[PDB]
RNA sequence: GAUGUGUGCU
DNA sequence: TCTGAATCTCTTCCAGCACACATCAGGACGC
DNA sequence: GCGTCCTTCGGAAGAGATTCAGA
């Protein structure tokens, strides 16, 4: 290809060649001036390197390299290699009527809805806008149409609106790890230049929201559109296909939601009063005269579905809170009410999805997971489930806990000068009891962080499970565990070297007090051990995706 | 091990699609071995429907029309 | 005390531990080294200097004839960095040489010489460094990171475990020299030595040791002790060494003068050792038949007829020795071979080896280093000499030779650069002792094995590489030239040394385009130590150590900044302290601690150094002199922290900052971070693009004004004085007279840097901060750059943030900003990019610049002139025409699609030999016109501060001020005044003013000559046209938003002011995060950063309220002493009596948006400080508020955490990665879609979503993914106009990769071919 | 078109 | 001294997508 | 300016070539 300027594009296999047809040109004016056999055999040996670097160079001891010692590709560096004509340009293409932006949420969606920028369904729906101009007789020919078209008119925008209607797109995210990171939805025209996601399946996307894209593919023949309709829509993928657990589960916002509403506390605006219904229940909470965690009484009907096939009702009153007789409104009519009476996790919830999907079917299992994110995210903005440095409480029995610990640590060091106790024996006593003091204080702040809350019965005082927000989110499943919890309140634990020795003195400070400046020197270890392992050791597990997926 | 059963197919051309491609197509041109496109990396690498889904009823048909 | 610099907003600082040693000038590194390499060296060591002398003075191949240095010199540079930037060109300067060709008298080598030649000759072309440190290259500016690569010297490695596949670990010994080849030596799983040269193949290391002509009875008497057999009477006695039977078994009965000490079989122990010595005997009795397993240490041949019975490295056998009993050599010589202790490696290698002779040696290494051709004595000879002992194929550095004599525990520290005997027997003893048991090996990963190489070092080794090239055709060339006519420059050609530094400075690993966007990303990436390069390694094989942190990186390299990806743990950054060693080692500053004091004087220890001492840590608590108070403090004495006395210890730790580099010393409440959220801070803070107006942080750390001040990005002062004029662009200061030089003296001018380019398109535009009359002191910031407040660095806003979720707009990790943030404007930055519109003469004739296009109306062309190029200042939106270009048969350069702007710059470059369009001579008239105009501005005003300075002369001794001013202003530097020195001065200043006139009279002709000039461009072009446009990115629903401690997200919903949380007072929330995200990443910084500023701005908000309604200065110092005065024990200790009750004022009014307040890294304020900084304002000491539902108007019923969070904003915006492609252009090679956003280009399907698509089932959607938007062609057409044809229906054929497939496998010997 | 560097999300 | 078992040596592999910038294309010699 | 030309440095595993030792 000429570039500007007189000289021409860094060829490799067209240099090759040259140098080839240069080398045989040579041998056959040699071979007519009957040369002598020394110089006419060394001729006939460099051709036979010169054509053994044509066709698979480097396969000899030195490759030849053409400029600034790079060695050039001949014809078999592009059929092997990851850069060759096969992984490159035929198990994988780049493809027209594609697109690539930044996601955000949106949660006002549907399962089966995404949100596609204005001006980027105007550029992947372009044909299709040419198409139904010519039908309609605005434009007369392509160009015209073409030309309307890049103008933007009032009326291509209107258009737009029919081609898209119900003809999905295909959203893909950059790792397709497994068949859920291509799904298909169909699309709802939107202002802006960011494509909206329903929030539910971002666990099968594994896409968070702090900067990642993702592309969108347009179905072009009526059997594309069918089958991600029929196949690839997010309606239709609610399953995994690895398990049998469902995929569309709530996460760390619904699943917080969901567990304040459905939580009892032993006190209310209005505690012993009998309520005639959910939705009584709504307009009691709604009105401000009962607080969402009241112990009350509701008259529920529970459908069952106990006969062949047939809902018979049956009604009753039982003890349940506010917060679960409203969440019951949306449940459909065939699932028991001990489903939701009770402290909903991320675990309750899911298994509600998979008896809902197993005993309704697949379109109330849509209906129920729309309605439980709808209802999740309002009664999570009404409740302010916020994070202050107050809520990650230190136990006051930690300082006593490390002055022990550091008395035993003095008097094994002494017993080690005298004798008894070995640089052995003497290292994995110290660290046992360090780690025994590390289970201690994490045992003490957990039992103060959420059973220690004293709150009135109106009578006395009583226990309950606290409503320590840090505490919330960790008990609800939403985000964090044992461990994030045991680093931020209690101790950070024992940071060991790369080389694999623990180290003497673990780390005694939190994320609640500071650290040293050489406790964080010793984490920094192990957060970038940690680090690196995922940039450079995710290669061997996508290496052995691959092989299981050639080989199967 | 999934290596060796892969690199040890029917079709030639799944093995020099997935690793060690002189090595595979070196010894399918010295036995001179013939592909049957019977998988699906061979229908994806061609350009044809692969036998895999929507497409595999019309792979029956092919099959069954000789 | 403080200056008006501090004394306009003075940051509330939390430090408790004091300072002793101020940050450093953060950029010495770049500016030291290449000062190094640029200056004028007497003796010459550094740069240029040492590399001329390494190669000259040159002589030819004994032609009589010598080309000898003197001294070099550096013209000054053709253009400015200025108009570098502008045109396009290097910023370098020329090299000028005082080269000399000599040539003595013929017969007489030393005699009388026949004449001197020489002549300054322009050679090279060696780019400038600016003041900054960042190079310019081609108008783009270059930053020549440093290196971290391992020291030349010797490193006896392990290769541990895996090897041989057994356990057993081998030992190697690595000599790396600066210059030259390898001479890998190591052992073998058989116990053999196999020196390998180059990595080529093994080999014995007898080979070697014979090619450095030693005999075999040599190489023994080196590595093993005899021990001595004497044939007597009869039972050959043996002479024995009591400490050498230290742990074996008894061969025999150990026995001497009769008694008996050891019995038959018995593990001989210590105790039997010291009473054999005690015994004080030498010889005691041995069986012969013992001495079957022993070896002849040096040869032995007949006394009679001289034949050879034992030769050398041979086994001592029954028969043998009792030949030998006979012959009458009475002495036998054996080896110490100790199976455990002493092992026999070098006898196994010496019978392994099947050489004998030193030319055979010689013989058997050519053929290893250059095997298929003849070897010859001479040659073999020849290339020994040139591969270890050559002073130009083979040098040892100054630092290679001190890290080679010290690893061999040698005394000195100097010496010759080439190897020597001694130097390879000494590497290959050390390396057996380590096989032996005593010594030990040594990591690769100590900082006191890894150099850095800066600039400096790496340009002078590649000037020195085309300094090589030249002078081998210096040699070639003169021993055929013609005498009498070559003056010294016919024979030295300049081609080569410029092309090797440009291709070094150009198109390097290492000379890394500049991550320009704000201070911090250029003062970060000065700062930058890579591993990659020339010379290092590459991240393939980059092992899992390497990246890993070592604990020598304390105090020299930053251990929570490096950028995560391919390569992390790999381009680690320099701490603050961290300084440069003379041989170029990491090197930290210490405080000496004597017996109980610690001092103040300071020491850097490298990192070989600081393994010896016991240091203390940087937090311990002293009391007024000097003293550790408690009497065990924690410090770290061999890379291990434990507890240590106050006696022990001998040096203690600067300040606590020195641990993290200048990037992440900036995040506040460092210490309750995580280190994976502190490393995503760092990067995010390097990321940060400048917003329209810079906001300080109302929680910082105090290291802003060092990173503003020392970035050059600011305008800081040089000599302290009086603003005499301050202008939007131009800065005028009148120095006092105590700063003044008595020649020479004037004023100084500051022009500043407007709307410019900067690397990454963001706009870099220095504004004033000082006002006009306004006293300034030396080294203060007049104007602040991009994102910089007062001299102090601002990437970001202060927005007012709410941890609570809000309807799930905030899910995963989502910001909600309030519609306030926009309509303020906070967050809308400015993008000045440059649209080139290059003109080419192509065949059929050259290229047009005509405002007339054919089939495009008028309509497009309104915005042209009457000369094709747009206006300056057109309002030019996505689609318009900027340069109407023709080409003969339209491609006008046109706006990209979708895409603002307001064309603010418009630059032509014409070819010479084309005269001109007449908008370009409208562009040089106005140039020429702002040329002399802004140089006879900036004299007037000089000239004016001149004439003050005569004035003020005139004012001493005799003064007529009545008659001074109807004075005409010529006639008063000789008016009426004694003969004293105050005339001189008057006359030095008269000097001074005529040498200043015809210096601008001719600085303006240069000046016209340089604007006029023809602009050489590239090959084949007739003129360039690059138009700016300038674009206000406001923020949107899609980019990227970020804080400081790693909580980064991409806003979702820009809600209205009314839908957004309230508190009492009603005001809004600017901003809703998300509280999930700081638990299960722990990033508590935040919440802690969170509840700071919200105090602050409690403080900001009282001063506001007591400065609204007029307040007397007493009410605003009490409670502003208060403020200052809050924590427990600070060193800030401010007292505002000293004050002159308007300063506190302008300081008070300065606060009223927020103190400032200032948190150390490690040194952080404690949640008592804070909360009773919350009360001192009349905000909850709890930090959580009530906030009210912005929509339903009822409250949140939880009290939820408010506060005053630094939000950055990094350039990762929407509308750079929104891109769709229709049917568009395709490839060439195989008719696919382009790739990139660049060109039209579609995403890649890749490899991955072709198994979910199988998995699917869906096979026509794959089958259209792979055939019909893809390399199918005629398919493809015909899908096209079936979707305009209203007909969803595809005709797949066979996608042309697979037809290129094909092609290129019968290119080869194989023929593959599709069957019927 | 290929290299080199820097960067984003996993 | 024939032939399994161990060892030495050479080859192949090391993720997915995306964005930005730069440099290059023969340069050495004849005219 | 146009224009014609002749370094080295990973590591893990597997195959396939050499060497051992042993009956
Ligand atoms: C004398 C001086 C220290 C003062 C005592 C020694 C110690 C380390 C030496 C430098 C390093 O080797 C790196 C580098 C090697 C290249 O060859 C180019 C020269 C460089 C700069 C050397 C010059 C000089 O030799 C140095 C500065
Ligand atoms: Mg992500």
């Amino acid at each position: 290809v000429p570039l500007d300027g007189g000289r021409f594009a860094t060829s490799d296999l067209n240099d090759l060649y040259r140098r080839v047809i240069n080398r045989n040109n040579r041998l056959k004016r040699l071979l007519d001036l009957a040369a002598p056999d020394i110089i006419v055999r060394n001729e006939k040996r460099m051709l036979q390197e010169a054509v053994d670097a044509l066709l698979d160079n480097g396969r000899r001891g030195r490759a030849i390299t053409g400029s600034n010692k790079r060695p050039l590709k001949s014809l078999a560096d592009m059929i092997k290699g990851k850069q060759g004509r096969f992984r490159q340009n035929l198990l994988g293409k780049r493809v027209d009527y594609s697109g690539r932006s930044v996601i955000t949420v949106g949660p006002y969606l549907r399962l089966h809805q995404c949100g596609l920028p204005k001006k980027m369904a105007l550029e992947l729906f372009k044909p299709f806008i040419y198409g139904k101009l010519e039908l309609r007789g605005l434009a007369t020919t392509i160009k015209a149409a073409k030309k309307m078209v890049e103008r933007e008119e009032a009326v291509v925008w209107d258009i737009l609106d029919e081609v898209i209607r119900e003809h999905p797109v295909l959203l893909n995210r950059a790792p397709t790890l497994h068949r859920l990171g291509i799904q298909a939805f169909e699309p709802v025209l939107i202002e802006g230049k960011a494509i909206q996601l329903h929030p539910l399946v971002c666990a099968a996307y594994n896409a968070d929201f702090d900067g990642d894209q993702m592309a969108v593919h347009v179905p072009l023949t009526l059997e594309a559109q069918l089958e991600a309709r029929a196949l690839m829509m997010s309606t239709n993928n609610i399953l995994s296909p690895a398990n049998g657990e469902p995929i569309i589960v709530p996460s760390q916002d619904v699943v917080l939601g969901l567990y304040y509403m459905t939580r009892d506390c032993v006190n209310a605006k209005g505690e012993g009063m009998v309520l005639t219904g959910p939705k009584e229940a709504e307009r009691l909470y709604r009105s401000g005269l009962a607080s969402l965690h009241a112990r009350v009484k509701v008259r529920i009907t529970e459908y069952e579905k106990d006969a062949n096939g047939e809902l018979v009702a049956k009604t009753s009153l039982k003890d349940t809170t506010v917060g679960r007789a409203i969440l019951w409104m949306i449940v459909p009519k065939g699932l028991p009410y001990s489903i939701v009476n009770q402290a909903l996790g991320k675990k309750a919830i899911s298994k509600m999805l998979n008896t809902c999907y197993r005993i309704l079917g697949l379109k109330p299992t849509v209906i129920f997971a729309d309605q439980i994110m709808y209802t999740g995210f309002a009664y999570a903005a009404r409740s302010g489930a916020s994070v202050g440095i107050d809520d990650m409480v230190i136990p006051e029995k930690k300082h006593e806990i490390i002055s022990e610990a550091e008395a035993e640590v003095a008097e094994i060091q002494e017993q080690f000068q005298s004798g008894l106790v070995t640089a052995g024996e003497r290292y994995n006593k110290v660290i046992d009891i360090w780690a025994a003091a590390n289970d201690r204080v994490s045992k003490a702040m957990m039992d103060n962080l959420q059973t220690e809350t004293v709150i009135n019965r109106d009578g006395q005082e009583e226990k309950q499970v606290s409503f320590n927000s840090i505490y919330m989110m960790a008990d609800s499943g939403a985000r964090g565990s044992a461990a994030q919890i045991r680093q931020l309140a209690g101790m950070r634990g024992l940071m060991a070297k790369p080389d694999g020795s623990i180290i003497e003195t673990p780390i005694t400070a939190n994320f609640r007090e500071g650290l040293n400046v050489l406790q964080y020197f010793i984490s920094t270890h192990g957060a970038r051990k940690g680090l690196a392992d995922t940039a450079l050791k995710t290669a061997n597990s996508g290496y052995l995706t691959r092989r299981l997926v050639d080989v199967a | 091990g999934i290596t060796k059963a892969s690199l040890a197919t029917e079709s030639f051309i799944s093995a020099a699609s997935f690793q060690e491609t002189t090595r595979v197509l070196t010894e399918a041109a010295v036995a001179g071995k013939r592909d049957e496109l019977r998988g699906l990396k061979e229908n994806v690498i061609v350009g044809r429907l692969i036998p895999a889904g929507t497409g595999y009823a019309y792979h029956q048909d092919r099959m069954r029309r000789r | 005390v403080y200056s008006y610099t501090e004394k306009k907003r003075i940051r509330k600082d939390f430090g408790k531990r004091p300072q002793v040693l101020d940050v450093p000038y953060l950029l010495s590194i770049q500016l030291d080294s290449f000062q190094k390499f640029i200056e004028q060296d007497p003796e010459g060591q550094y740069g240029l200097e040492a590399a001329f002398r390494s190669v000259f003075p040159i002589q030819s191949y004994s032609g009589n004839s010598e080309l000898q240095y003197v001294s070099y010199r550096l013209g000054e540079p053709v253009f400015d960095v200025q108009e570098c930037q502008i045109r396009g060109v290097t910023y370098s300067a020329p090299l000028r040489v005082k080269l000399r060709l000599v040539i003595y008298e013929r017969e007489a080598p030393e005699g009388t010489v026949k004449d001197i030649k020489e002549q300054e000759v322009y050679m090279g072309e060696i780019p400038l460094m600016t003041d900054n440190g960042t190079f310019v290259i081609n108008g783009t500016e270059r930053v020549i990171v440093s290196q971290l690569h391992r020291s030349p010297g010797v490193f006896f490695d392990s290769d541990k475990g895996k090897t041989h596949s057994s356990g057993k670990v081998l030992y190697n010994a690595r000599i790396i020299p600066y210059r030259g080849s390898w001479l890998d030596f190591e052992f073998d799983p058989k116990d053999n030595l196999f020196v390998r040269i180059d990595r080529r193949r093994k080999l014995p290391a007898t080979i070697i040791l014979r090619a450095l002509n030693y005999t075999t009875e040599q190489i023994l008497d080196l590595f093993f002790e005899k021990v001595i057999f004497e044939i007597r009477d009869n039972k050959l006695q043996m002479e024995l060494v009591p400490e050498r039977l230290r742990g074996e078994t008894a061969s025999f009965d150990i026995e001497a003068n009769g008694k008996v000490y050891v019995e038959k079989g018995r593990r001989i122990t210590a105790r039997h050792i010291r009473q054999l010595e005690k015994d004080d005997v030498k010889l005691i009795e041995v069986p012969v038949e013992y001495i079957a397993g022993k070896v002849v240490a040096k040869d032995y041949i007949d006394e009679s007829t001289g034949e050879l019975i034992c030769a050398a490295n041979m086994e001592l056998s029954l028969d043998l020795l009792a030949k030998l009993s006979q012959s009458g050599h009475k002495r036998i010589e054996t080896l110490f071979t100790n199976d455990l202790d002493h092992g026999p490696y070098i006898s196994e290698t010496l019978r392994v080896d099947p050489t004998n002779d030193r030319l055979s040696a010689l013989v058997e290494i050519y053929r290893m280093m250059r095997p298929g051709e003849p070897p010859t004595r001479e040659a073999a000879e020849s290339l020994f000499e040139n591969l270890f002992f050559s002073e130009d194929r083979y040098d040892l550095s100054a630092v290679g030779r001190m890290k080679f004599n010290r690893s061999l525990l040698r005394e000195e520290i100097e010496g010759s650069g080439i190897l020597s005997k001694d130097d390879i027997i000494d590497v290959m003893k050390k390396l057996i002792d380590i096989r032996n048991g005593k010594g030990e090996v040594d990591d690769i990963d100590h900082l006191g094995n890894r150099r850095i190489r800066s600039v400096g070092e790496m340009a002078e080794n590649q000037f020195r590489v085309g300094l090589v090239r030249v002078e081998r055709a210096v040699k070639e060339r003169l021993s055929l030239g013609d005498l009498d006519t070559l003056m010294p420059q016919d024979m030295i050609n300049a081609k080569p040394i410029s092309a090797a530094v440009k291709e070094f400075f150009g198109s390097s690993q290492l000379s890394q385009f500049m991550d320009q966007n704000n201070p911090l990303s250029e003062i970060t990436h000065k700062r930058r130590i890579s591993a990659l390069g020339p010379g290092g390694l590459t991240r393939e094989r980059a092992g899992f150590e390497v990246r890993d942190v070592h604990p020598t990186h304390y105090g020299r390299v930053c251990p929570i900044e490096t950028p995560e990806g391919p390569n992390i743990g790999l381009i680690n950054s320099l701490s603050v302290y961290a300084q440069t060693n003379e041989y170029g080692f990491l090197e930290t500053p210490y405080r000496k601690v004597t017996d109980g004091v610690v001092t103040d004087e300071i020491h850097y220890l490298s990192a070989i150094e600081e393994g010896n001492y016991v240091i203390a840590q940087a937090n311990s608590n002293l009391d007024e002199e000097g003293h550790f108070v408690e009497d065990l403090v924690t410090c770290r004495s061999k890379g291990e922290s434990s507890l240590f006395s106050r006696d022990q210890v001998d040096y203690m730790d600067v300040s606590t900052q020195q641990v993290v580099s200048v990037g992440a010393s900036l995040i506040p409440f460092l210490e309750h971070d995580d280190a994976n959220r502190a490393l995503m801070g760092a990067n995010m803070q390097r990321q940060a693009v400048p917003t329209l107006r810079a906001d300080k942080p109302l929680v910082g750390t105090g290291m802003e004004r060092a990173v503003a001040v020392d970035s050059g990005v600011t305008a800081v002062a040089k000599r302290g004085g009086v603003v005499q004029y301050v202008d939007a662009s131009r800065i005028v200061i009148k120095v006092n007279e105590d700063e003044m030089y008595p020649g020479e003296a004037g004023i100084d001018i500051y022009n500043l840097t407007k709307y410019t380019r900067s690397n990454q398109n963001t706009c870099i535009n220095q504004m004033p901060c000082v006002s006009l009359g306004e006293p300034v002191e030396r080294g203060d910031v007049l104007a602040d750059g991009p994102s910089t407040d007062l001299g102090e660095l601002a990437l970001g806003q202060n927005m007012r943030v709410a941890f609570m979720p809000w309807n799930g707009y905030n899910f995963e990790d989502s910001i909600l900003v309030s519609e306030r943030v926009v309509q303020e404007d906070r967050f809308t930055t400015i993008h000045i990019q440059e649209l080139a519109c290059v003109s080419r003469d192509t065949k059929l004739g050259p290229e047009e610049i005509t405002a007339d296009i054919p089939n495009v109306g008028e309509a497009a062309l309104s915005k042209l002139d009457e000369s094709g190029i747009v206006y300056i200042g057109a309002e030019v939106t996505g689609g318009d025409i900027l340069v109407g270009k023709v080409t003969p048969k339209d491609s006008s350069l046109r706006v990209p699609n979708g895409v603002s702007g307001t064309v603010i710059d418009v630059q032509v470059f014409t070819r010479d030999g084309v005269e001109k369009d007449k908008r370009a001579l409208e562009i040089e008239e106005m140039q020429l016109k702002q040329a002399k105009k802004d140089l006879s501005e900036e004299l007037q005003i000089l000239e004016a501060g001149l004439f003050s300075r005569i004035r003020a002369v005139l004012v001493a001794g005799g003064v007529e001020a009545e008659k001074l001013d109807k004075l005409p202003r010529d006639r008063w530097l000789e008016l009426g005044l004694t003969d004293e020195e105050k005339q001189n001065q008057l006359e030095q200043l008269a000097e001074q003013y005529d040498e200043l006139k015809h210096e601008f009279e001719k600085k303006l002709e240069a000046k016209r000559r340089k604007i006029t000039q023809g602009d050489d461009l590239a090959p084949g072009v007739l003129k360039i046209v690059k138009v700016y446009l300038a674009v206000k990115r406001r923020i949107q629903p899609g980019d990227k938003m970020a804080g400081r401690h790693g909580n980064k997200g991409v806003i979702s919903k820009i809600n209205p002011i009314e839908d957004m949380p309230y508190d009492e007072n009603g005001t809004p929330v600017d901003i809703v995060l998300n509280p999930l995200g700081v638990p299960s990443r722990m990033n508590i910084g935040q919440i802690l950063e969170t509840h700071l500023g919200m105090a602050a701005k409690g403080i900001g908000d009282k001063i506001n309220a007591m400065l609204k309604q007029q307040q007397e200065v007493a009410k605003l110092r009490e409670f502003i002493q208060r403020a200052y005065d809050l924590g427990a024990d600070v060193r800030q200790k401010v007292d505002l009596s000293t004050f002159s009750d308007e300063e506190v004022m302008r300081l008070a009014e300065n606060l009223r948006k927020g103190m400032p307040i200032a948190t150390p890294v490690f040194d952080g304020a404690k949640e008592a400080e804070i909360k009773e900084l919350l009360k001192l304002g009349d905000l909850p000491t709890s930090g959580q508020i009530r906030l009210y539902d912005g929509r339903t108007g009822e409250q949140f019923e939880r009290p939820v955490t408010v506060g005053y969070m630094y939000m950055l904003k990094l350039n990762h915006l929407v509308d750079d990665k929104m891109h769709a492609r229709s049917t568009g252009s395709y490839s060439l090679v195989t008719q696919q879609p382009l790739g990139g956003k660049a060109q039209f280009g579609g995403q890649r399907f890749g490899e991955m979503e072709v198994w979910a698509l199988e998995a699917y089932g869906a096979a026509y959607t794959l089958q259209e993914m792979l055939t019909v938007k893809s390399d199918d062609v005629n398919g493809r057409t015909k899908m096209y106009k079936n979707i305009v044809d209203g007909n969803h229906q595809m005709e797949p054929g066979m996608p042309e990769s697979f037809n290129v497939l094909l092609k290129e496998i019968r290119s080869l010997g194989i023929n593959i071919e599709l069957e019927d």
